[PDB]
């Protein structure tokens, strides 16, 4: 299990627990419902790109306490 | 100094 820590705006960190096996589309989801928002209304950025839905912690590079920034996109939702 | 977990399931 990986746990990535996920930069909060308040300075909060949340440590998410995946696998690297799943989809990052099931996280983007969780994540959401975590906060009690729809999806789509986070954006999740990485190294100043933004992670898809057919994302995959195989790809990019992603390893154990790694940093990962969650902010509001403009659409809302 | 804030810590949450949160669990993830895999679909096999």
């Amino acid at each position: 299990y990986i746990k990535l820590k996920v930069i909060g705006q308040d300075s909060s960190e949340i440590h998410f627990k995946v696998k690297m096996t799943t989809h990052l589309k099931k996280l983007k989801e969780s994540y959401c419902q975590r906060q009690g928002v729809p999806m789509n209304s986070l954006r999740f950025l990485f190294e100043g790109q933004r992670i898809a839905d057919n994302h995959t912690p195989k790809e990019l590079g992603m390893e154990e306490e790694d940093v990962i920034e969650v902010y509001q996109e403009q659409t809302g939702g | 100094n804030n810590r949450d977990p949160i669990v993830i399931s895999d679909s096999p």
